[PDB]
C-alpha cells in the first residue's frame, strides 16, 4: 500500500482492533427485530 | 445438437437391446420386464423368487460372465404396496458390460439371500436391513452394521423423518451420555421448489 | 445517527432495543452491544440528487459489471425524484 | 407349501420405531394439494399428500429462531393415488382424514360472446 | 326432573325414516302447537339412523332408536318422553 | 391372502420363538448387571424385560411376531458380546427424562400439547 | 351425442361443440401456456403466447379463442409451435425490467416459470428499455407499472367480475398504459384479486410487501370465518408466523375469489391480543394470574349459580366445539340461557326445522334461478362472494333482480321496489306487477338478509317474506326440489349456534337477569353493566381485548381461527373445518379446552377429553354438523309456514335500511377488523 493505496471511503475503519474474544469487546449476539405480537393493556381505571 | 447436447450410442443400445431379449427368453420363469434406458443401460425387473437363479445364470454363463458385483441398493417407494425396490449393479469384465437387476418386496416378506453367489452382498444386504429393514433369510451374519448400537427404526425409509426422535448429550449427575427427545434449536425449514409447469412433455403421465 | 435509551441501551439501525424490565440485557453485563455507527439510510440522505435532460435515465450503481443489475427510471412526474430500487441514488429531468 | 395364511389387518406400529405419542396423538391429512393463486400452472395438483398437523414453534432465547419439539414437522409424503394414501396411514396406525379431490368445472367459451347484439356479456372495451 | 329439549334426527331418503318423516308431516303442527317453550330440534342427515335424544334437568340425556318404526309408533315414543319427565 | 412365511408357519411356534427369548434375556439379566457394573438391581433388569415383552404384546400377526423375535434376539447377541457399553444399556431406562404428565389438567397447564 | 372429435397429439378425444383448442389440449393433460386468458373471465386472446400449429395448415392459432372443428389435429409440441413460443416470449421479455431480485412475484412469477419452461435462454436486445410512470390505486394495491406486459386482466376482472369500470388503456403502440387515467382509488370489495390474476409482479399486496419469499413459506388450508359465506383460504406462515393469506379453490362457494377484509385482517390478528388470564385486585384493575387461580375463581363463582342464576353470550367468530362446550357445561348446572348476538326471531317454528334460517337453495344455486328478489339487505357488504354469484347469473344467465330497501350499489341494475314492508305485504296479495313476475318466473328465489331480521318487527318481516314464498311455490311452476325462501346470514358462528340449540338474540338474559356472565368472545356491546344486577361476575373468553374484555372480572386468553382445529357452518349449512396454522400466543390456550379444564376443576366433568370426542358429542347433537364439505337438504317448508301463521306481529313504519350503506362501514365490522391498521388506512382512504 505504499505503491497502490487503496480506495478511501467514508464507512472504512480508520482504526482497525485485533481478535477481541475473550475481552469485555466480544461480540455478544442477539435478535435484531422487534417485537411481532403486541400484548392487550388493560385498562388502569375501575369498573365502577 | 452438436455441442451442447450428449451424443447418443445406437450400437450399445442395439446390443443391449438383443441381451435384453436373450435374457428374457432364456428365463421366462422370473423376468417380468426388460427396458433400455436412452443412455443405453439394461434393466431387467424379475420376481423375487428368481434372485438365485438369474444371479446364478449372468455369473456363470459363457454369454453373460456378470463375475462382480457392484453396488447392491434398496429404494423406498411409499405409495406402491411392495415399496422396496432390491437393485443389483453387475459388472462383466469379459465383454465389458454393466447390467442392472431389480425385484421387490415390502416390510414382512423375506428376500433370498446372495451371498452364495456374491460375496460383497453379506455387507451390502447387511446395510439393507440396517437402513430399510428388509429382512434376508438364509444370511451368516445379519445384524446392524451402520447404525448407533441401541437404535430403533430403519433411517432411510421416506416416513423416517430427516433428524431423528433422540438425541445425545451428557448427563453429570448420572456422569452418562443420555438419549432424550429431540429439540432443535432452529427447524429444518422446508422449501417448497416445485415448478407448477411441466418440464418434460415426454415423461407426461395419461389422466384418470 | 446511533440512539440511546433510558436504559442506556444503543438503538440499532432497524429499531431494536431490549426493554427495561426485559431479562434478556443480562448477556450485556460485563460486555459490551454491537451496533454499526453507519446508518446506511442517514448516509443515502447526503447523496445529491443528479439532474438530467432526459425522460428516462439508466442506473447501473457504477463500476458496471460490479454494481446492480442495470434499471431503468421514469421521470415524467414533476412533484417528486426517481429513486433506483436497488442503490437508493434519485434522478431529477432538468425540465 | 411356502405360503401361510394371515387373516389379520396389516399393523406395523411395533416394528418403525416411533414412539407411541407420535403415533396416537396425531392426525395425519391426506389431500391433493390446492393451485396456487399466483400462478396458472396445475402441475402441483397432481399427486396425493400426506402430511401431519403443526405443532407448537417457540422463539429461542438467544437468536430468535424458530424452535420446534416436533418431528413430524416436515414430514410430506406422496402418493399416485388416494387408496394407496389411505393404506399407508391404516398400516402405519395414524388416525388420518382424507379431503377429495377438488377439480374444475368445464366452462363455455366463446370470443364472439363479448360483442353480442341484445346480451349483457358485451364488454365495454378491449 | 323435567324435561329440557327433544332431538328427532333422520334422513330424506331412507325407507327406515319414512315412519319419521310422515309423523313430522302429519303432527308435528300440533306437537308445537301443544309445546310452545319447549325446543324440539328436527336434524336432517344423509345417511343418519333414525333416533329421538331427550335431554332431562342437570344434563340428564336418553336415547330412543326409531328405526324402522311407523308414524303411530313414533308418536307413542314422543308421548312416552313428553310424559316421563325423568 | 396367503403371504410367504419368515421363521413361523402359524402363532404356536411364534408364541415357541417367544417363550425361548425370554427364556434367554431372563438368564442373561445378571451377567449384564454385574459385567457393565450397572446401578440397578436384578429385579429391576428383570421387571424391564417383562415390560418390554408386555408392551409387544398386543400382536397377532406370524410374521410381525417373527420379525419382533429376531430383534430380539440381535439385541440379546448384542449385549452377550461386549459391544454396547453402559450408556447403550442404560439407555431403556429413562432417568435423566422429565416425567411426562399424563392427566388433562397437567397438560392444560403446560401447555398446547394434546 | 353431439360431440366431434378431435386429435392432441395423434391421439383422439370427443369434445363438445364450441371447445376451444386449449380446452381440448387440456382434456388429455396438456397445459398450454398463457399470460392473458384467464377460465373465469372473458377472452382477449392478446398476449398470443398460446399459439399453437394445427396440422396440414400453415398458421399457426391462438387456442385461447380458436374453435375446433371435427379432423383437427393438434400439435403442441412441433417445432414452430415452439419457434412462436420463443418469438413470443423474446418480445415480452424484452422491454421487462432487471427487477426480479427487488420485485414480490420472484419464486411464484408465470413469467419467469414459463420463460425457463418455454422460452430461449439468452437475449439479442441491444436497445435501450421503457420506463412507466407508476400509479397510486389505493393503500391496498402497490403499483409498478414498468413490469406489466399489458395482458388486461385488470380491465376484464374490473369490469366483468367487480363490475367497477375504472380501470382502463390509454395510449397507443409501445406507450399505451393501464391504468384510471386519473387519480383515482380503486377501492371496492374485491380488489385484492387483481392482485392475484396479475400475472407479473406489477400488481402486489401493499402490507405484504417484501416481507417474505414464496419458496420458504408453509400453506396451510383452512377456512375464513370473516363472515358467513364459508371462503376457504390457504394461510401461508414462515417461522411460525403468519404471512399472507390467498384464496383456495372452491367451485361452489368463492370460486378463487375472496373479499378484502378476509385477506387483509391477519396484521390485526396480530395485535391486541389476550395472552395471559388476569383477575381483578383489590383496586379493581385486571392484573395478570396464572391459569390455576383463574379457573379457581371461575368455577368457585360457578359452583354457587344455579338455575337461571348463569347465562352465556356467544359472540362471532367461535367454534362449535366451544359453543356445545359451554351449552354442556352450562346444562350441568341446570342452565338453558345460551344466547347470541345476532336475533333472529323465534315466533312461530323458530330454530326448530333447519329450513327457515338456511339459506336452501346452494350460495352455486343463484345460477339456476330467473328471478331473484333481495329484501332488506345490502348483499354487496354482508356477503360479497354472494353478490359476486348474483353478478355473475345477472351477466351470463341474464338474471331478473329486484330489491325491497335502501337504494344501494350493487355493481349491476336492478329494480328498486321501495322500501317499506308494505311493499312485502302488497307483493303477497297480489296487487303488484313484480307479483306477476314471481309468478311467471320458472326458478323463483327469495332472499332475506340477516340485518333485516334485528328490527322489532323482524318476525312479522320474517312471516311475510315466507308467505310470499310458499304463495310461488305451492301454486306457481315449481318442481318441488326447488327451494324459494331462503336467509343470508352475516354471522360465522350463527348457523351452527342454532343448530345446537342457542336462543337466537338476547332476551332471554334481558328478561331474567343472571348474578353471572359468561362471553365467549361477545365483543357486539349487546349487553353491558347497565342491565346486569350491581355485582355480576363477568367471565370473558376471547382472543382480542375490544369491548367485553375492560367490563369482565376474569379474562381467559383464547385462540383465534387461525390457531385451532376449529368446525365452522357457513350461511348455508355446510360445515367446514380450519386447521391449525400457527399455535396461541403466551398462555392462550383453545377454547373448548378451557371450558373442560373449567368443568374439571368445578366438579362438573364434561365426557370428552380430545377433539375427537368433542365431535362425537358435537354429532350427537345434530349429525350435520360432522360432515365436512357437504350441503344437506332441509324439507318441511309447509310445517313452518302453518307455524308462522299464528301470531300476527304488526309491521312497523320505519323503512328498510341495511347498516352497511357505503364502503367505509364494511371494514370495521369485529374485533379482528378493529384491531387492524390495514382496515384503519382503508377507512381512512375512502372518508377522505
Ligand atoms: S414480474 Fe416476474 S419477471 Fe418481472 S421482475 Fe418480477 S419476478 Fe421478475
Ligand atoms: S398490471 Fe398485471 S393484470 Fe393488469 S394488465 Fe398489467 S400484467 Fe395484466
Ligand atoms: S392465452 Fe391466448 S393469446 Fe394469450
Ligand atoms: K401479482
Ligand atoms: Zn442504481
Amino acid at each position: 500500500p505504499t505503491v497502490k493505496p487503496p480506495t478511501a471511503r467514508k464507512f472504512i475503519w480508520t482504526n482497525h482492533k485485533f481478535n477481541l474474544s475473550g475481552t469485555p469487546q466480544q461480540y455478544v449476539p442477539y435478535s435484531t427485530t422487534r417485537k411481532k405480537i403486541q400484548e392487550w393493556v388493560p385498562p388502569s381505571t375501575p369498573y365502577k | 445438437t452438436r455441442p451442447t447436447v450428449r451424443p447418443r450410442n445406437d450400437v450399445a443400445h442395439k446390443q443391449l437391446s438383443a441381451f435384453g431379449e436373450y435374457v428374457a427368453e432364456i428365463l421366462p420363469k422370473y423376468v417380468q420386464q426388460v427396458q433400455v434406458s436412452c443412455f443405453s443401460e439394461l434393466e431387467i425387473c424379475i420376481h423375487p423368487d428368481g434372485v438365485i437363479p438369474v444371479l446364478t445364470f449372468l455369473r456363470d454363463h459363457s454369454n453373460a460372465q456378470f463375475k462382480s458385483l457392484a453396488d447392491l441398493t434398496a429404494v423406498d417407494i411409499p405409495t406402491r404396496q411392495n415399496r422396496f425396490e432390491i437393485v443389483y449393479n453387475l459388472l462383466s469384465l469379459r465383454f465389458n458390460s454393466r447390467i442392472r437387476v431389480k425385484t421387490y418386496t415390502d416390510e414382512l416378506t423375506p428376500v433370498e439371500s446372495s451371498v452364495s453367489v456374491y460375496k460383497a452382498a453379506n455387507w451390502y444386504e447387511r446395510e439393507i436391513w440396517d437402513m430399510f429393514g428388509v429382512f434376508f433369510a438364509n444370511h451368516p451374519d445379519l445384524r446392524r452394521i451402520l447404525t448407533d448400537y441401541g437404535f430403533e427404526g430403519h433411517p432411510f425409509r421416506k416416513d423416517f423423518p430427516l433428524s431423528g426422535y433422540v438425541e445425545l448429550r451428557y448427563d453429570d449427575e448420572v456422569k452418562r451420555v443420555v438419549a432424550e427427545p429431540v429439540e432443535l434449536a432452529q427447524e429444518f425449514r422446508k422449501f417448497d421448489l416445485n415448478s407448477p409447469w411441466e418440464a418434460f412433455p415426454a415423461y407426461r403421465q395419461p389422466p384418470e | 445517527g446511533v440512539r440511546t435509551s433510558p436504559t442506556g441501551e444503543k438503538v440499532t439501525h432497524t429499531g431494536q432495543v431490549y426493554d427495561d424490565e426485559d431479562y434478556r440485557r443480562v448477556r450485556f453485563v460485563g460486555r459490551q452491544k454491537e451496533v454499526n455507527e453507519n446508518f446506511a439510510i442517514d448516509l443515502i440522505a447526503e447523496q445529491p440528487v443528479s439532474q438530467v435532460g432526459s425522460r428516462v435515465i439508466s442506473c447501473d450503481g457504477g463500476g458496471g459489471a460490479l454494481g446492480h443489475p442495470r434499471v431503468y427510471i421514469n421521470l415524467d412526474k414533476e412533484t417528486k425524484t426517481g429513486t433506483c430500487g436497488y442503490c437508493g441514488l434519485q434522478f431529477r429531468q432538468q425540465h | 407349501t411356502q405360503l401361510i395364511t394371515v387373516d389379520e389387518k396389516l399393523d406395523i406400529t411395533t416394528l418403525t420405531g416411533v414412539p407411541e405419542e407420535h403415533i396416537k396423538t396425531r392426525k395425519a391429512r391426506i389431500f391433493v394439494p390446492a393451485r396456487n393463486n399466483m400462478q396458472s400452472g396445475v402441475n402441483n395438483t397432481k399427486k396425493w399428500k400426506m402430511e401431519f398437523d403443526t405443532r407448537e414453534r417457540w422463539e429461542n432465547p438467544l437468536m430468535g429462531w424458530a424452535s420446534t419439539a416436533d418431528p413430524l414437522s416436515n414430514l410430506v409424503l406422496t402418493f399416485s393415488t388416494k387408496e394407496d394414501a389411505i393404506a399407508f396411514a391404516e398400516k402405519n396406525g395414524w388416525s388420518y382424514d382424507v379431503e377429495e379431490r377438488k377439480v374444475p368445472k368445464p366452462k363455455s367459451k366463446s370470443y364472439g360472446a363479448n360483442f353480442s347484439w341484445n346480451k349483457r356479456t358485451r364488454v365495454s372495451t378491449k | 326432573l323435567g324435561l329440557r329439549e327433544i332431538r328427532i334426527h333422520l334422513c330424506q331418503r331412507s325407507p327406515g325414516s319414512q315412519g319419521v318423516r310422515d309423523f313430522i308431516e302429519k303432527r308435528y303442527v300440533e306437537l308445537k302447537k301443544a309445546n310452545p317453550d319447549l325446543p324440539i330440534l328436527i336434524r336432517e342427515c344423509s345417511d343418519v339412523q333414525p333416533k329421538l335424544w331427550a335431554r332431562y334437568a342437570f344434563g340428564q340425556e336418553k336415547n330412543v332408536s326409531l328405526n324402522n318404526f311407523s308414524a303411530d309408533q313414533v308418536t307413542r315414543a314422543l308421548e312416552n318422553v313428553l310424559s316421563s319427565k325423568a | 391372502t396367503s403371504v410367504k412365511p419368515i421363521f413361523s408357519r402359524d402363532m404356536n411356534e411364534a408364541k415357541r420363538r417367544v417363550r425361548e427369548l425370554y427364556r434367554a434375556w431372563y438368564r442373561e439379566v445378571p451377567n449384564t448387571v454385574h459385567l457393565f457394573q450397572l446401578d440397578i438391581s436384578v429385579k429391576q433388569g428383570r421387571d424391564k424385560v417383562r415390560e418390554m415383552f408386555k408392551k409387544n404384546a398386543h400382536v397377532t400377526d406370524p410374521r410381525v411376531v417373527d420379525l419382533l423375535v429376531i430383534k430380539g434376539k440381535m439385541e440379546l447377541e448384542e449385549t452377550i458380546n461386549v459391544w454396547k457399553q453402559r450408556t447403550h444399556v442404560m439407555r431403556f431406562f429413562h432417568e435423566t427424562e422429565a416425567p411426562r404428565p399424563k392427566d388433562f389438567l397437567s397438560k392444560f397447564y403446560v401447555g398446547h400439547d394434546p | 351425442s353431439n360431440l366431434i372429435e378431435v386429435f392432441v397429439d395423434g391421439q383422439s378425444v370427443m369434445v363438445e361443440p364450441g371447445t376451444t383448442v386449449l380446452q381440448a389440449c387440456e382434456k388429455v393433460g396438456m397445459q398450454i401456456p398463457r399470460f392473458c386468458y384467464h377460465e373465469r373471465l372473458s377472452v382477449a386472446g392478446n398476449c398470443r403466447m398460446c399459439l399453437v400449429e394445427i396440422e396440414k395448415a400453415p398458421k399457426v392459432v391462438a387456442a385461447c379463442a380458436m374453435p375446433v372443428m371435427k379432423g383437427w389435429n393438434i400439435l403442441t409440441n412441433s417445432e414452430k409451435t415452439k419457434k412462436a413460443r420463443e418469438g413470443v416470449m423474446e418480445f415480452l421479455l424484452a422491454n421487462h425490467p432487471l427487477d426480479c431480485p427487488i420485485c414480490d412475484q420472484g419464486g411464484e412469477c408465470d413469467l419467469q416459470d414459463q420463460s425457463m419452461m418455454f422460452g430461449s435462454d439468452r437475449s439479442r436486445f441491444l436497445e435501450g428499455k421503457r420506463a412507466v410512470e407508476d400509479k397510486n390505486i389505493g393503500p391496498l394495491v402497490k403499483t409498478i407499472m414498468t413490469r406489466c406486459i399489458q395482458c388486461t386482466r385488470c380491465i376484464r376482472f374490473a369490469s366483468e367480475i367487480a363490475g367497477v369500470d375504472d380501470l382502463g388503456t390509454t395510449g397507443r403502440g409501445n406507450d399505451m398504459q393501464v391504468g384510471t387515467y386519473i387519480e383515482k382509488m380503486f377501492m371496492s370489495e374485491l380488489s385484492g384479486n387483481i392482485i392475484d390474476i396479475c400475472p407479473v409482479g406489477a400488481l402486489t399486496s401493499k402490507p405484504y410487501a417484501f416481507t417474505a419469499r414464496p419458496w420458504e413459506t408453509r400453506k396451510t388450508e383452512s377456512i375464513d370465518v370473516m363472515d358467513a359465506v364459508g371462503s376457504n383460504i390457504v394461510v401461508s406462515t414462515r417461522t411460525g408466523e403468519v404471512m399472507r393469506i390467498l384464496p383456495r379453490m372452491h367451485e361452489d362457494i368463492n370460486e378463487e375469489w375472496i373479499s378484502d377484509k378476509t385477506r387483509f385482517a391477519y396484521d390485526g390478528l396480530k395485535r391486541q391480543r389476550l395472552t395471559e388470564p388476569m383477575v381483578r385486585n383489590e383496586k379493581g384493575l385486571l392484573t395478570h394470574t396464572t391459569w390455576e387461580d383463574a379457573l379457581s375463581r371461575v368455577a368457585g363463582m360457578l359452583q354457587s349459580c344455579q338455575g337461571n342464576d348463569v347465562a352465556a353470550i356467544a359472540g362471532g367468530l367461535v367454534d362449535a366445539e366451544a359453543l356445545i362446550a359451554l351449552k354442556d357445561l352450562l346444562n350441568r348446572v341446570d342452565s338453558d340461557t345460551l344466547c347470541t348476538e345476532e336475533v333472529f326471531p323465534t315466533a312461530g317454528a323458530g330454530t326448530d326445522l333447519r329450513s327457515n334460517y338456511l339459506l336452501n337453495t346452494t350460495i352455486a344455486g343463484v345460477e339456476e334461478a330467473d328471478v331473484v328478489l333481495l329484501v332488506g339487505t345490502n348483499p354487496r357488504f354482508e356477503a360479497p362472494l354472494f353478490n359476486a354469484r348474483i353478478r355473475k347469473s345477472w351477466l351470463h344467465n341474464d338474471l331478473k333482480v329486484a330489491l325491497i330497501g335502501s337504494p344501494v350499489d350493487l355493481t349491476y341494475r336492478y329494480d328498486h321496489l321501495g322500501d317499506s314492508p308494505k311493499i312485502l305485504q302488497d307483493i303477497a296479495s297480489g296487487s303488484h306487477p313484480f307479483s306477476q313476475v314471481l309468478q311467471e318466473a320458472k326458478k323463483p328465489m327469495v332472499v332475506l338478509g340477516s340485518s333485516a331480521l334485528q328490527r322489532n318487527d323482524g318476525a312479522a318481516i320474517l312471516a311475510a317474506v315466507s308467505n310470499i314464498a310458499q304463495k310461488i311455490r305451492t301454486s306457481s311452476g315449481v318442481t318441488g326440489d326447488w327451494k324459494v325462501m331462503n336467509i343470508l346470514h352475516r354471522i360465522a358462528s350463527q348457523v351452527a349456534a342454532l343448530d345446537l340449540g342457542y336462543k337466537p338474540g338476547v332476551e332471554a338474559i334481558r328478561k331474567n337477569p343472571p348474578k353471572m356472565l359468561f362471553l365467549l368472545g361477545a365483543d357486539g356491546g349487546c349487553v353491558t353493566r347497565q342491565d346486569l344486577p350491581k355485582d355480576c361476575f363477568i367471565v370473558y373468553q376471547g382472543h382480542h381485548g375490544d369491548v367485553g374484555a375492560p367490563i369482565a372480572d376474569v379474562i381467559l386468553p383464547g385462540a383465534a381461527y387461525t390457531e385451532k382445529s376449529a368446525t365452522y357452518v357457513n350461511t348455508e349449512g355446510r360445515a367446514q373445518q380450519t386447521k391449525v396454522a400457527v399455535m396461541p400466543p403466551g398462555l392462550a390456550r383453545e377454547d373448548w379446552k378451557i371450558i373442560r379444564a373449567l368443568s374439571e376443576i368445578a366438579g362438573m366433568t364434561l365426557p370428552y377429553d380430545t377433539l375427537d370426542q368433542v365431535r362425537n358429542r358435537l354429532e350427537e347433537v345434530s349429525p350435520n354438523l360432522v360432515r365436512y364439505d357437504d350441503v344437506e337438504g332441509a324439507n318441511y317448508f309447509q310445517q313452518a309456514s302453518e307455524l308462522s301463521k299464528l301470531v300476527n306481529q304488526q309491521l312497523l313504519a320505519d323503512p328498510l335500511v341495511p347498516p352497511q350503506l357505503t364502503i367505509k362501514d364494511f371494514y370495521m365490522t369485529d374485533s379482528i377488523s378493529r384491531a387492524s391498521q390495514t382496515m384503519a388506512k382503508c377507512v381512512k382512504a375512502v372518508t377522505e
